[PDB]
RNA sequence: GUCUACGGCCAUACCACCCUGAACGCGCCCGAUCUCGUCUGAUCUCGGAAGCUAAGCAGGGUCGGGCCUGGUUAGUACUUGGAUGGGAGACCGCCUGGGAAUACCGGGUGCUGUAGGCUU
RNA sequence: GGGCGGUACACCUGUCAAACGGUAACGCAGGUGUCCUAAGGCGAGCUCAGGGAGGACAGAAACCUCCCGUGGAGCAGAAG
RNA sequence: CAGUUUUAUCCGGUAAAGCGAAUGAUUAGAGGUCUUGGGGCCGAAACGAUCUCAACCUAUUCUCAAACUUUAAAUGGGUA
């Protein structure tokens, strides 16, 4: 007996561009995710103002989305097609997260045309087991437990049970 | 390597918070608002009507207020419903209002005001505000204390409320959050809030749920077809409520049969017994020592 | 050349006490006050409404008006020389009662008590209260031993 | 130099220390409190001997380092060059002012800082020297030398203890060995019946 | 022994790691037609009930930290009054009466004044 | 002493103030003669600085995500 | 009625004390992995190995405070 609320599935999957320049950059890098999920993205802005990069307070400059359910697995499948399935240790977060950034949007399936070039983005993973919304509700928060917290190990072991997902020393 | 944040000085320097607000049931700020009686009145308590949404069932209590804890003087439960005859889907909007017409003339028959002020005997859906009667003892008030539930338009907390008032209780409203409000033009139906006060939402699934699929009316449906209810049944029960059953409102709390007094919670260990666990291990940690090496 | 503010010399006077931050406990408010009743004064900085000034922080008065949220007080005041009665409005928070009158309103009813009852018996029940008299002469009984020389002790360098 | 030390010698103002208020201030000229092999062990220097102080007065730094000074190189020469640990157990805070009458003269007469100074009260240790227990006749030759350059009186007192620490003389060996206290170059540290056990079975085992 | 709304300064009630949890209960959990909302039915809102002990939950545990009270430090430090009492001065003794605080060593770890349903 | 030089000539904040309050000097360290249709008045909803572990170009420092997080941030200006 | 005392009651942050407690100032060693460097050093590289000086974390230690404080007296201030 594994009492079956100890499963590990995913509660969610983040998206993000980051290209530090508003105007058109960001405007046809907001397409990507649109085709890539179907729902419309979120601008992000700036903090404070640096004098080096050539980016000003309360511009904005990125763009990041969230994926549920059945959505991220499909998606997830297109990352791990492209990245060849040979991830490495240090990769994993020591609180049982992981993620990773492609170098072109070609790679996930997605057809070029001349008028938007290739945007850079980024995946992250976040684990879960049945019990995680408690620590949000606005009634009774409450915490875990810590005995029912995911370390790097079983979550290295559940990439490596399900995707096939080699994990290489480096 | 990082600085413990937990340290001794994190400790010495940590005032707690009141236990209601650690065990996170409550607001202080939204409460003393609401309980203080203003100093030129000297010992008018100050009637609120507590309401609670649980997953499986309906609480609607009244109590005012005191310095030792507030207290009740008539509650009313949604599992007493099986009385009368309304056996499924025990926490939907329709027994939100059937509670709070239990607790209406329960107190109403506590007081010996059953006749006089009736309140509504049928169920349309408008304003009625009830007027108090000249020469005859005066009406009865009761501010409402949702809590921690977001009050925006169409909750089950206010069925409970059109339900005291209709029963005969007066409470201050306006019908703004009801089911039947148009966010666009202002105005106010009482057909939709009747459609959605006897259950006719909750029917409704007897053709999204009974054509378009079948096995999904076993998945979800499996408690009124266990109990022979059709989505027909969507049938009145007030002038049971109303009758005469509130000559027991309590139940006539149940006799206590004579319990063995079992207790099944081990006891605190004691002085003279963690004074001896480390001789224990002091000992056994000297004569596994010696021993092996 | 010193400063005619409202809050002079108020550092550690409306401070509130160590580790008892945060929000007013709800049995501060729902207290009785009548007229005719004494109490005392403390401030407070959090409700910063109807704060009384610096120089009331420990006075003593009684009532003479009630309002909707506050008391009307009398007290007592001296201004180089002579003394004035002077009357505030005072919020809720800043006040408390005094258990001053209490043993006296617990002596009343213990010499009525010790008065109706021992005066149909024709007894002579001593009503006044009398300060601590001079002790009585008593034995003290040293079973056996003898009591237990002391000695100055020798000074010696400690540091 | 400056003004001589007749003047600022009795305790009479508030303390006024270099901070947010006070800057302006130049810097001390006693900059190391202590010397000798200071990398020392607690098993190797059982003597003790300080100098306690008696008047409530104030002492310069440059009396706190023309006293170091003059007991070293008697050191050096009589008990050796690794024979012993001097430390100074003052740190000179409090600042003092002056006035300068360079015509104004008199009027708006708030000093500046001049120097710094340390305050002494009664039965109070200024320096302190441990070696080993072999030279005792070298350091009651020192501190009667030190004792030109402060003013006032003082007094020279072998201790009781063990080294520089709170413990006594016997003491101390019977402790280390039912081993309730542990050797930390020039400290000890002291193990109490009241912590959790696993320190326990890490010092036993 | 539990649920609802609390009281008092709100820690004897907190934090960290372990463990057992009978029955009624609370909860994670099943889902998106119902004008409840979000980029996202996760959160909020609603309609529900196949399935199970991590849960601010509940109770006990740690030669635990923390806290709460008691001894030591100590009649020490300090101090209201007074003296043709010392001392070159700094400052220290005496009579008279009041009188602390750390380190260090011990014991305790929620009472429930509380009203309604409930180990019954 | 007058003069040249200053404002202690109306106000507020800490300190001197000798454990209520009051209390001086050309005694200290400092500031003001304004600013705002929101930075006023109600209501819902959120929680900050810093720190960790990660992530394509990304570096000391852009954005995202997770955990600890009794105020270490902020509240137009001086300081409580 | 009182320039006073007793018995009950609340108020105050001074002298003392304290940094192994916050806010600031400060000396010397001890164990660690490097948390990062400037150089030795073998090195086509390293947190491999490095002497380390050094900062970093943990337990310890020497002294301080009018505009710093956990505690906290003596006299003293109102009431009945
Ligand atoms: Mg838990
Ligand atoms: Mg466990
Ligand atoms: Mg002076
Ligand atoms: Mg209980
Ligand atoms: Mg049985
Ligand atoms: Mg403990
Ligand atoms: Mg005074
Ligand atoms: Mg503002
Ligand atoms: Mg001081």
């Amino acid at each position: 007996k594994e009492n079956p609320m100890r499963e590990l599935r995913i509660r969610k999957l983040c998206l993000n561009i980051c290209v530090g320049e508003s105007g058109d950059r960001l405007t046809r890098a907001a397409k990507v995710l649109e085709q890539l999920t179907g729902q419309t993205p979120v601008f992000s802005k700036a903090r404070y103002t640096v004098r080096s990069f050539g980016i000003r307070r309360n511009e904005k400059i990125a763009v990041h989305c969230t994926v549920r359910g059945a959505k991220a697995e499909e998606i997830l499948e297109k990352g791990l097609k492209v990245r060849e399935y040979e991830l490495r240790k240090n990769n994993f977060s020591d609180t049982g997260n992981f993620g990773f950034g492609i170098q072109e949007h070609i790679d996930l399936g997605i057809k070029y045309d001349p008028s938007i070039g290739i945007y850079g983005l980024d995946f992250y993973v976040v684990l879960g087991r049945p019990g995680f919304s408690i620590a949000d509700k606005k009634r009774r928060t409450g915490c875990i437990g810590a005995k029912h917290r995911i370390s790097k190990e079983e979550a290295m072991r559940w990439f490596q049970q399900k995707y096939d997902g080699i994990i290489l020393p480096g | 390597f990082v600085k413990v944040v937990k340290n001794k000085a994190y400790f010495k320097r940590y005032q707690v918070k009141f236990r209601r607000r650690r065990e996170g049931k409550t607001d202080y700020y939204a409460r003393k608002r609401l309980v203080i009686q203003d100093k030129n009145k000297y010992n008018t308590p100050k009637y609120r009507m507590i309401v609670r949404v649980t997953n499986r069932d309906i609480i609607c209590q009244i109590a005012y207020a005191r310095i030792e804890g507030d207290m009740i003087v008539c509650a009313a439960y949604a599992h007493e419903l099986p009385k009368y005859g309304v056996k499924v889907g025990l926490t939907n909007y329709a027994a939100a209002y059937c509670t709070g017409l239990l607790l209406a003339r329960r107190l109403l028959n506590r007081f010996g005001m059953d006749k006089i002020y009736e309140g509504q005997v049928e169920v349309t859906g408008d304003e009625y505000n009830v007027e108090s009667i000249d020469g005859q003892p005066g009406a009865f008030t009761c501010y409402l204390d949702a809590g921690l539930a977001r009050t925006t338009t169409g909750n089950k907390v206010f069925g409970a409320l059109k339900g005291a008032v209709d029963g005969g209780l007066s409470i201050p409203h306006s019908t703004k959050r009801f089911p039947g409000y148009d966010s666009e033009s202002k105005e106010f139906n009482a057909e939709v809030h009747r459609k959605h006060i006897m259950g006719q939402n909750v029917a409704d699934y007897m053709r999204y749920l009974m054509e378009e699929d079948e096995d999904a009316y076993k998945k979800q449906f499996s408690q009124y077809i266990k109990n022979n209810v059709t989505p027909d049944m969507m049938e009145e029960m007030y002038k049971k409520a109303h009758a005469a059953i509130r000559e027991n409102p309590v139940y006539e709390k149940k006799p206590k049969r004579e319990v063995k007094k079992k207790r099944w919670n081990r006891p605190k260990m004691s002085l003279a017994q963690k004074k001896d666990r480390v001789a224990q291990k002091k000992a056994s940690f000297l004569r596994a020592q010696e021993r092996a090496a | 050349t010193n400063t005619k503010g409202k809050r002079r010399g108020t550092r550690y006077m409306f401070s509130r006490p160590f580790r008892k931050h945060g929000v007013v406990p709800l049995a501060t408010y729902m207290r009785i006050y009548k007229k005719g009743d004494i109490v005392d004064i403390k401030g407070m900085g959090t409700v910063q409404k109807g704060m009384p000034h610096k120089c009331y922080h420990g006075k003593t008065g009684r009532v003479y008006n009630v309002t909707q949220h506050a008391v009307g007080i009398v007290v007592n005041k001296q201004v180089k020389g002579k003394i004035l009665a002077k009357r505030i409005n005072v919020r809720i928070e800043h006040i408390k009662h005094s258990k001053s009158r209490d043993s006296f309103l617990k002596r009343v009813k213990e010499n009525d008590q010790k008065k109706k009852e021992a005066k149909e018996k024709g007894t002579w029940v001593q009503l006044k209260r009398q300060p601590a008299p001079p002790r009585e002469a008593h034995f003290v009984r040293t079973n056996g031993k003898e009591p237990e020389l002391l000695e100055p002790i020798p000074y010696e360098f400690m540091a | 130099g400056r003004r001589p030390a007749r003047c600022y010698r009795y305790c009479k103002n508030k303390p006024y220390p270099k901070s947010r208020f006070c800057r302006g201030v130049p810097d001390a000229k006693i900059r190391i409190f202590d010397l000798g092999r200071k990398k020392a062990k607690v098993d190797e220097f059982p003597l003790c001997g300080h100098m306690v102080s008696d008047e409530y007065e104030q002492l310069s730094s440059e009396a706190l380092e023309a006293a170091r000074i003059c007991a070293n190189k008697y050191m050096v020469k009589s008990c050796g060059k690794d024979g012993f640990h001097i430390r100074v157990r003052l740190h000179p805070f409090h600042v003092i002012r002056i006035n300068k009458m360079l015509q104004t003269g008199m009027r708006g007469a708030f000093g500046k800082p001049q120097g710094t100074v340390a305050r002494v009260h009664i039965g109070q240790v200024i320096m302190s020297i441990r070696t080993k227990l072999q030279n005792k006749e070298h350091v009651v030759e020192a501190l009667r030398r030190a004792k030109f350059k402060f003013p006032g009186r003082q007094k020279i007192h072998i201790s009781k203890k063990w080294g520089f620490t709170k413990f006594n003389a016997d003491e101390f060996e019977d402790m280390v060995a039912e081993k309730r206290l542990i050797p930390d170059g020039c400290g000890v540290k002291y193990i109490p019946n009241r912590g959790p056990l696993d320190k326990w079975r890490a010092l036993h085992s």
